């Protein structure tokens, strides 16, 4: 009660305070100027006419004119006018056009697309270790590759070797490789994109590889960044049969993805996290290295690991009075972390049902048998015995 | 792969980095090959007979 | 869960107060693109723009 | 659920879920008829108690409401609670839940209100019996599981809280208020609270702090001491007891005014003193800042034990840790009195041993130079200061300095500062004096002055145990009547001794700081040193400084520079205190002039600190007012005005920084956002105001200890490149310095772009260059922090010169000051009796997880790293000790404190 | 490619059938060998299914190849039967010809030869079985323990672990055991084997089987009573151990 | 995959052929041996039926190998035919050579070896037969084994092979006891069979039975395949009919 | 009985080709659900047919797998949820779509 109150006091007062000052000051910005900053506003509003169309700047033409491509089929011949100079514009940049007579207003789109909003995350994960149950060595490796060069370059200076350009996570299903990536994303204080790897794949000629290219384009500008692309067995080399639309698509996306990642001078400071679940469909030109510079195997928990996952989860569940943790982990063999996460939620559930306001021993043991049914192989003592 | 040959020197360097040592021994390059090769074997051809021999 | 549940309820109230800043912040802005010395060129541009050869 | 009569005991419970027969009808009739049934009723109480216990498990609102409906009526209608006296009183056990069933299980707005009041009265009456305590206990530790009690039990406790809080808000108090109807004190409810506290401390956490802060007395806190000190190890480990105590104190920080807040933490220290760990003790004694408390923890280990033992070594270590050195002076000489060994002890308390350890670190960290090559004109001056800014702390770069070619090309004020930068190569070092001596005995008076400053810097790390004190060298210079010489002398003495207010240091500085009738600019340094000397420990708010500030104002107003510096020295002087500072605001204000009004807003920040949220709203009304008055109408003055405006802005920032640190760590985020809305409001409104607020901002961050360091300095920098006063960049870089090479990778590129790109005045270029070099120490040599380090709530002393200099438009004179930048952090190492210079292993974790502490004690899981590594800055601060597996035990708990680790091996 | 027969060599220069045989070893039961200086102890994990399986009429994992040579095994239970039979007929053929007790060294080479034979030809797979063969030499008291692998390479090892989760036993064994000073007394030797199997069995001393082979053609298989007696002493000292770290840490 | 020969192994050290050959035995009818310390009863369920199938004059999954050991059959009948004939010859070969009948443990071992050989050597199928062995020999008394098609054997006090293996085994061990009785054992096979089978009639025409006892006479050992009209008679007594 | 918004969604999702085929519009489902919260989702992938189908990693299995996979990523999410619950109905779990469970 006292610990919560202490945090709650500081964060409510200041944030509520920052809110109230913004209200008062916002009015107060305006009064100083009225003809000293006002003038630029009046001239833009008149030239723009308010309605405006986009154009893409095709090229410049020497005499303060330019030629633009509209989103409609005809191109048009524009003149370069207004405040925005032609050293602030180059070909390959988006421009705004005036309604009545198409004219270079200036740029303000800055090559926006609705896919940038999707790349861009705003949601923040939990997530740090001490919510990651064991795998000490695995925690360490991803921290040295992805967290560390950014925070401390000092070690990288002293030795004088380039920093890891990526890491690839692979292993058994449901191992919770996803926590570790999330944990990296929270702690860094870096621009975190992603995306799912199933989002670059479409069916429309040439749109797919350009969406691949776009991720890097946004990262390289707002570098250092980290890019997490999930599920690379949705963008492998695999068969595609015949009489399919998607047979070209899968080929092209992957190709563009490959060049950008290697660079030709590279981004040089954007690290990547790839995660995947089938390594028998992965292409061979993406796990050879300069791309990725560790490769790490995840495996299902063992006794020490299980006790840690378990250990964190039970402390967030009330009254484990007659509950011994050790006796459960001993009997359990060959399970995922997913299965232990599940057993805590199930065991609490049985405690509710018992008409009991607390968990027991017997609530836990019943739940444990249930989840062993789900993940089972027996051909070890079937073959042997 | 010649690329993975480049990755040896980087990885060897990683071992010197966490050890806080200001140089890279002969020993830690031994580890650096061992990690890359042993990982790669996971995908293609496993095992040796020099695990007891 | 009363001793600490009370403080939780106050935390949701805080979330809405931070949201109200996002709205507020947008309410007054000041922007400008181009550079200030190109003001004379705007003057020219109205004479060409108005005109028809483009 | 359905009635099923008396066939068996199972169906008897079922029978009474709809309608009791052993609690309703029978009992009611008996009580309302015969009074020999008073006897039957007494035996039947037990039976009735049991039937509740069985149906507790049932939760449905309807089958508790209605069942016990008529019993609720009976309190006043039929029994009238005094038909047989004693007998309803002891028969209130079961009738008390009946009332609670209408408060809480069923919600009828009209009754839920009314019956709160009833419940309070009867809680009191029945707690004389001390059986109201037992009623509470059977729901607190539980017998049965249902949702219902998890909400209900809070109400019973809430009755007590209700009344006790209100006695602070309304003066009439007691049961005169009909809001509770229950007496605030008396020997009837007081015994109830103590007993309630016991049961709730064991199982829960909720109400134990509420009771203290509502009584408001240091007395509540001293009862807590007794009970908890029993619990210290057999009920649960040391560790757990500690985390509660400080959770109580740190959480309620904002709502404790000055006298109340010192008075509470006294008791937390003492709790710590009683318990096994004296390590927890020393840390609180420091918080308070009182001399009195430092001495008891140091004494407790030194005086009993006749032998050297562990006991002497431990005392020294503990005082050694504050590099304010306020503890250093006090503890010294006890060591002399006892006389086992003078030689080891005296050196170890002293910051003399901290130099030696630095050499071990330096050895990993090596030397990489990156200094400017630029020579001729103002660029010569720029480069020669830059050399010192890169080789801050103990460094050896002797040879470069000995090349007197570049040294001599400095000119003017550049000559003094050039010698002063040299002193910072040998910052925190015995050796280096030599370099300074050559110049001091030759050429113009200028080089002589600059030598004294550097002495000041070198002496920072050797000034105790009567081993070359700065006092010794610099006294001779004070006597010499030339002003430059004498001014320089007292600036360095003040820096070196820092917080140390030793008799010789203090008393040299006491007649003086009292001539301002003669008009001399550089005599800012007269008061400026003494203010610095004063911080780190409780203040007298010395009568020397207060008299002289007033005198100067009488005499002159011409030198605007002189009087702006003076105003600040007063505010920095009062740092280390807040209770006594409420007085001096008035004293200063007695004499009223618009020029005096500038002094006041500054001082307001130090008096209100540590409860300030009134202070905040005030420093914002000020801001608005120039503009506002003008606003109404629309629908000699020069000096006074300017002081007026400028003061306010400094004051707003100082206020914030100090509050956020001590208060909720959450609140640190919010205060930065408020600042940005203050600056935005100023950029439009006043042209002149904008200049001051830029510079202030960098030190806003460095003081406040912002969590974020990546985004905000960089972003802000860009706007302010266009904006005049390149001194902005220096104030940002002191925050950004961080764990060198994390934040600061981004920083060198960002600060460097504007400098290198733009050159349109060499004046402008000079500020930019210096800022850049400051930021980085090669391969993480050291970190600077405003904070102590030993507390993270803590505030430094040595870093107060940095904090002073961001109040004025840039000056070449100011450059000379700027060389001084002191505020080192030691790298921890595991010590041994032969003084091992190596750490075994440590855990580091960017972010703590524990939410019991807002500070967050280290997790025990962490990420593992090697020997002899700097104690990391942000995103690495939580530090746990790994050594336990090699069968080694810390003696000195370290959580990421400045302090050096120390170990005992089995 | 290249694992589809034993007769492809592959460009990585492995005969896959041998490499894959090693992974089959894992399926069987832990087996541990430790030599002393007057004994060899040869112990193995005994799998327990249910109470409806016996342990009377049901085969142990330790098998006598003679009266002075013993064998424990890991691998397919089916495979191991013929491996053992053929080895045994050789052990007798040796006295038929020479009239000598079999040499320990001669025997191990014969069993590695049989696996090697199978491995060389492509008409068969090899026995997917690694064994440890313990014994004492015809008249010397010098203790001998040898290991075979499916490949038909034999080595001498002072102590070796094979079967299910062999590696985790190997590291503990490596630490505690010395070739500077092996156990002088059979009793500590037996308990070291018990300590190794403690880890991998978890609960039970009815999942640990001990047999000892000593010089002068003595082979004895030890009783459930004696094994339960060894495991309880380990269990008591281990309980005590935990307490001592807890004291020692407080003490410093 | 690594189906394609039987003399290969797989990346995991399984062999698909050994697994596939094993699943063959859960395609053919339930077979149950329950050992009791007063006899062993063998009981088996048929896997074929129809009003014009003759099954009321015949056994086809109870074979006496020799005169003191017999087997119940589960698996393919073709696979079964050859190995039953080989097994009977070796059991009886011992008879000739040593002039005393073969022990239980040796004969199961022999036949397991033959099984194993088809996997180990050549380009042949493994044999998909699981035989429940019930014998008596005076070394260990009553002995129950079953042999896997992998070709190894483990002793048992009750076992069930053939269809619905998992279900049967659970059923047997709920109601079994170590003291037991031979008469309680018969009733137990009949108990288990009702549940396990997918025919709800479960009449004589579906049922085989033989009990091997040394309590039958004294000093003598009697293997008795019951005849069809006894199998009917005992179904009334356990009440299934 | 729940009285929440369902987002049945029948036996395939390749039944919509008005904006083209769902290859990356599968993810659009979660957005539309989150707004109208609670998000109780029901899905049929009965999967009684094809005893072999789990070893695949795939030909044009790949299209429908890319649809199946993107569901899982979105579900587990990153990491905010609005009590999203997926009821599945299926014939077997032995005869199942690879990596659905
Ligand atoms: N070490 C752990 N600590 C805590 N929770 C765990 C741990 N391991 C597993 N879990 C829980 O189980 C879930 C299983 O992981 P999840 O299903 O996200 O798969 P993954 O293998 O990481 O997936 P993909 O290949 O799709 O990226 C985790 O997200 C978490 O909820
Ligand atoms: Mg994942």
């Amino acid at each position: 009660t006292r610990c919560k109150l202490k945090l709650l006091r500081m964060e409510r007062i200041k944030d509520h305070l920052l809110l109230e000052e913004e209200f008062v000051s916002n009015s107060e910005i305006l009064k100083p100027f009225e003809k000293k900053q006002e003038e630029e506003k009046k001239q833009l509003e008149e030239i723009r006419g308010n309605p405006l169309s986009i154009g893409t700047l095709e090229e410049i033409i020497d005499d303060d004119h330019a030629i633009v491509t509209s989103p409609t089929m005809p191109d048009y011949y524009v003149s370069i006018l207004s405040f925005v100079d032609k050293e602030l514009l180059e070909p390959g940049c988006s421009v705004l056009l005036h309604h009545k007579t198409m004219s270079i207003v200036g740029v303000l789109q800055d090559d926006a697309d609705p896919m940038v909003s999707v790349m861009k995350m705003d949601k923040s994960p939990t997530e740090s270790y001490s919510d990651i149950g064991g795998l000490e060595s695995q925690i360490q490796e991803i921290k040295e590759s992805v967290e560390l060069p950014l925070t401390h370059p000092e070690l990288y200076e002293e030795m004088g070797i380039k920093p890891p350009k990526g890491v690839i996570l692979y292993g058994a299903p449901g191992t919770g490789k996803t926590l570790l990536a999330k944990a990296v994303a929270n702690q860094t204080s870096a621009t975190f994109l992603r995306i799912v790897g199933s989002e670059l794949i479409q069916k429309y000629l040439g749109d797919g590889p350009r969406l691949c290219r776009q991720i890097f384009k946004v990262a390289g500008e707002n570098a250092p960044s980290i890019v997490f692309i999930d599920e690379i067995d949705a963008i492998g080399t695999k068969r595609y049969d015949s009489n399919s639309g998607g047979e070209r698509e899968i080929q092209r996306t992957m190709l563009e993805l490959l060049n950008q990642l290697d660079g030709f001078d590279d981004r040089g400071d954007v690290k990547v996290i790839m995660a995947t679940n089938k390594i028998e469909t992965l292409d061979p030109a993406l796990i050879r290295p300069g791309r990725i510079d560790r490769k790490i195997l995840f495996e299902n928990p063992d006794l020490s690991t299980k006790k840690k996952i378990l250990g964190i989860h039970t402390s967030k569940m009330n009254l484990s009075e007659d509950v011994n943790l050790e006796t459960l982990v001993t009997t359990k063999d060959d399970l995922s972390g997913a299965d232990i996460q599940a057993m805590c939620t199930e065991a609490g559930l049985l405690a509710l049902r018992e008409r009991r306001m607390q968990v027991t021993a017997e609530d836990f043991k019943q739940a444990k048998e249930r989840v062993m049914k789900n993940k089972v192989e027996e051909n070890l003592e079937g073959l042997y015995l | 792969t010649g690329a993975e040959l480049r990755s040896v020197c980087t990885e060897a360097g990683m071992f010197a980095i966490r050890a806080r040592r200001k140089v890279a021994t002969e020993k830690d390059f031994l580890k650096a090959v061992d990690k890359v090769i042993s990982g790669y074997k996971k995908f293609s051809s496993t095992s040796r007979y020099m695990q007891y021999n | 869960a009363a001793p600490y549940a009370a403080k939780l309820k106050q935390t949701e109230n805080d979330l809405k107060d931070i949201e109200a800043r996002i709205k507020e912040k947008a309410g007054v802005k000041e922007s400008d693109t181009g550079l200030a010395p190109s003001h004379l060129w705007d003057i020219m541009g109205d004479r060409q723009r108005l005109g028809e050869e483009h | 659920m359905v009635d099923e009569s008396d066939k068996k005991q199972q169906t008897i419970d079922e029978q009474s879920q709809i309608s009791p027969e052993k609690q309703t009808p029978n009992k009611k009739d008996k009580k309302k008829e015969e009074e020999e049934q008073l006897s039957e009723e007494d035996a039947k109480l037990k039976t009735d108690l049991e039937l509740l216990v069985e149906r507790l498990k049932e939760d449905d609102s309807s089958l508790y409401e209605a069942s016990l409906n008529a019993l609720k009526e009976s309190i006043k209608n039929s029994t009238s609670s005094m038909t047989a006296v004693p007998k309803p009183l002891k028969f209130l056990r079961p009738t008390y839940p009946d009332l609670c069933s209408i408060y809480d299980k069923w919600t009828d707005p009209n009754l839920k209100s009314s019956l709160a009041d009833v419940l309070s009265i009867l809680a009191m009456t029945y707690s004389e019996n001390g059986k109201h305590d037992s009623l509470r206990y059977r729901l607190l530790s539980d017998v049965s599981d249902f949702e219902g009690w998890g909400h209900e039990y809070i109400r019973h406790l809430a009755l007590e809280i209700g009344e006790v809080y209100n006695d602070q808000v309304e003066k009439d108090a007691e049961d005169e208020t009909s809001s509770d109807g229950s007496k605030s004190d008396g020997s009837a409810a007081t015994s109830g609270f103590e007993f309630s506290k016991e049961d709730t401390l064991r199982l829960c956490l909720d109400i134990v702090p509420y009771f203290l802060k509502h009584n408001g007395e240091e007395d509540a806190v001293d009862l807590l001491l007794e009970i908890e000190s029993i619990d210290k190890l057999p009920q649960f480990v040391d560790e757990n007891t500690f985390q509660r105590v400080c959770q109580y104190m740190v959480a309620c920080v904002p709502l404790l005014p000055p006298p109340e807040d010192v008075a509470f933490l006294k008791t937390a220290y003492s709790i710590y003193l009683s318990q096994n760990e004296l390590t927890d003790a020393i840390a609180l004694a420091v918080r308070l800042g009182e001399e009195d408390m430092i001495r008891s923890v140091f004494d407790a280990t030194s005086d009993p034990v006749m032998h050297k033992q562990l006991a002497y070594i431990l005392a020294a270590q503990k005082t050694s840790f504050e590099y304010e050195g306020v503890q250093d002076i006090i503890g010294n000489g006890k060591l002399s009195e006892h006389f086992l060994y003078l030689a080891k002890e005296l050196n170890l308390t002293g910051p003399k041993v901290p130099e030696d350890i630095y050499k071990s670190h330096l050895d990993n960290s090596k030397s990489v130079f990156s200094s400017a090559g630029l020579d001729s004109a103002q660029q010569n001056l720029a480069s020669s200061f830059v050399n010192g800014f890169l080789n801050l702390g103990y460094c050896n770069d002797k040879l470069i300095v000995d090349n007197d070619n570049w040294v001599y090309k400095t000119k003017g004020d550049g000559m003094t500062s050039a010698v002063a930068s040299i002193g910072s190569i040998y910052q925190w070092n015995l050796d280096g004096l030599q370099q300074l001596d050559k110049y001091l005995y030759v050429d113009e008076p200028e080089v002589k002055a600059g030598a004294l400053l550097g002495i000041g810097i070198s002496a920072s790390g050797v000034h105790d145990g009567e081993v070359e004190p700065a006092l010794l060298l610099l006294q001779d210079y004070v006597t010499n009547p030339d002003t430059k010489i004498s001014s320089a002398a007292i600036l360095g003495l003040g820096i070196a001794f820092a917080g140390s207010k030793n008799d010789e240091v203090l008393g040299l500085l006491l007649p003086i700081a009292a001539s301002t009738d003669l008009p001399i600019e550089t005599a800012a340094m007269a008061s400026l040193a003494l203010a610095h000397v004063f911080v780190g420990t409780c203040n007298g708010d010395i009568t020397t400084s207060i008299m002289d500030n007033f005198l100067e104002r009488t005499a002159i107003e011409l030198k605007t520079d002189w009087v702006r510096f003076l105003a600040l020295a007063l505010g920095i002087l009062y740092m280390g205190q807040g209770e006594q500072v409420d007085d001096v605001l008035e004293t200063i204000s007695a004499i009223e002039h618009p020029m005096t009004s500038a002094i006041e807003v500054l001082v307001g920040s130090c008096a209100y600190t540590g409860t300030g949220d009134v202070l905040l709203i005030q420093d914002l009304l000020h801001r608005l007012t120039p503009k506002n008055v003008k606003g109404e109408e629309d629908a000699e003055i020069k000096s006074e005005e300017k002081k007026g405006k400028s003061s306010d802005k400094d004051a707003t920032t100082d206020g914030k920084n100090d509050d956020e640190e001590e208060e909720k760590e959450a609140g640190i985020v919010d205060e930065l956002a408020y600042a940005v809305l203050g600056i935005a409001l100023i950029a439009l409104g006043e042209d002149i105001g904008k200049e001051m607020s830029l510079r202030h901002f960098g030190h806003l961050m460095h003081y406040g200890n912002e969590h974020i360091r990546r985004m905000v300095p960089l972003a802000m920098g860009i706007v302010s490149v266009s904006d005049p006063q390149m001194k902005v960049f220096d104030t940002l870089t002191r925050f950004s310095h961080d764990a060198d090479l994390e934040v600061s990778m981004n920083s060198i590129f960002a600060m460097g772009l504007c400098g290198a790109g733009t050159n349109n005045a060499r004046l402008a270029q000079l500020l930019r260059q210096l800022a850049s070099y400051y930021s980085r120490e090669q391969d993480a040599l050291f970190i600077t922090r405003l904070a102590q380090g030993l507390l993270h709530l803590g505030k430094g002393t040595m870093t107060m010169d940095v904090f002073n200099d961001a109040h004025v438009l840039n000056k070449v004179t100011l450059a000379s000051i700027l060389t001084t930048a002191v505020g080192l952090v030691s790298p921890s190492f595991m010590l041994k009796h032969h003084q091992l210079f190596y750490m075994l292993n440590a855990g580091i974790r960017p972010k703590f997880i524990l939410a019991l502490n807002d500070e967050g004690e280290p997790i025990k899981v962490n990420v593992r790293v090697g020997q002899a590594v700097e104690t990391v800055g942000q995103a690495g601060r939580p530090k746990k000790i790994t050594g336990w597996i090699t069968q080694s035990t810390p003696v000195l708990l370290n959580h990421g404190e400045r302090a050096e680790l120390e170990t005992d091996e089995y | 490619g290249y694992d589809r027969a034993l007769s492809i060599f592959s460009p990585d220069g492995h005969i896959f059938q041998v490499e894959y045989a090693l992974e089959a070893v894992k399926r069987g039961t832990c087996a541990v060998g430790v030599k002393g200086k007057n004994c060899v102890v040869l112990g193995c994990e005994r799998r327990s299914t249910l109470k409806l399986q016996d342990t009377r009429i049901t085969p142990s994992k330790v098998s006598k190849i003679d009266s002075h040579v013993v064998l424990s095994f890991s691998g397919l239970n089916a495979d191991s039967r013929i491996l053992i039979e053929k080895a045994r007929v050789e052990a007798q053929s040796h006295r038929l010809t020479l009239e000598d007790p079999v040499t320990v060294e001669y025997l191990t080479r014969y069993v590695a030869g049989v696996q090697q034979r199978y491995t060389q030809s492509g008409g068969v797979r090899p026995f997917g079985v690694s064994t440890l063969i313990a014994g004492f030499d015809p008249r010397d008291d010098e203790p001998k323990l040898y290991q075979t692998e499916p490949s038909g390479i034999y080595s001498s090892w002072s102590a070796q672990t094979i079967g299910r989760n062999s590696k985790t036993v190997r590291e503990f064994l490596e630490k505690n055991y010395d070739r500077k000073e092996p156990p002088a007394t059979v009793e500590e030797c037996v308990k070291l084997t018990v300590r190794s199997l403690l880890e991998v069995v978890q609960t039970g001393a009815k999942n640990i089987e001990i047999t000892v082979v000593k010089p002068d053609s003595d082979i004895v298989a030890l009783s459930s009573e004696e094994i339960n007696q060894y495991v309880t002493q380990i269990e008591q000292e281990k309980q005590e151990q935990q307490e001592q770290d807890k004291k020692k840490k407080s003490n410093h | 995959r690594y189906d394609s020969r039987t003399t290969i192994f797989s990346p995991e050290g399984r062999l698909y052929q050994v697994e596939y050959a094993l699943e063959s035995i859960s395609h053919a009818g339930t077979a149950i041996g329950i050992m009791a310390s007063d006899g062993i009863v063998l009981a088996a369920e048929r896997k074929v039926t129809s009003t014009l199938l003759e099954q009321d004059t015949s056994t086809e999954k109870l074979y006496k190998l020799n005169d003191k050991i017999a087997v119940a059959v589960a698996g393919l009948t073709a696979d079964a035919e050859i190995l039953i004939n080989t097994a009977r010859i070796h059991a009886q070969n011992y008879l000739k050579t040593y002039n005393e009948d073969i022990p239980v443990e040796i004969l199961v071992r022999r036949l397991s070896d033959i099984k194993q050989g088809y996997t180990q050597h050549g380009g042949l199928r493994p044999f998909g037969v699981s035989f429940i062995y019930a014998g008596y020999d005076d070394r260990y008394g009553y002995q129950l084994y079953t042999s896997n098609p992998s070709g190894n054997y483990t002793g048992w006090k009750a076992i069930s092979v053939g269809a619905n293996t998992s279900a049967a085994q659970t059923l047997l061990q709920m109601d079994y006891k170590d003291d037991m009785k031979v008469d309680d054992a018969i009733e137990l096979a009949l108990k288990t069979l009702s549940k396990t089978t997918d025919s709800s009639a479960l009449t004589y025409d579906r049922l085989e039975f033989a009990t091997i006892r040394k309590g039958a006479n004294d000093g003598e050992v009697y293997q008795k395949i019951f005849k069809p009209q006894e199998i009917k008679d005992i179904l009334v007594k356990t009440g299934i009919t | 009985h729940t009285d929440c918004k369902f987002i049945r969604v029948s036996g395939a999702e390749l039944v919509q080709k008005y904006i083209g085929e769902g290859s990356r519009m599968v993810r659009e489902l979660f957005v539309m659900a989150r707004e109208h919260a609670p998000s109780i989702i029901f899905m049929d992938e009965i999967d009684s047919i094809g005893s072999t189908r789990v070893e695949g990693s795939g030909g044009g299995d790949s299209e429908v797998q890319r649809t199946m996979l993107e569901l899982l990523n979105q579900l587990d999410g990153f990491e905010t949820s609005k009590n999203i619950k997926i009821i599945m109905a299926t014939n077997r779990l032995d005869i199942l779509d690879p990596a659905l469970l």
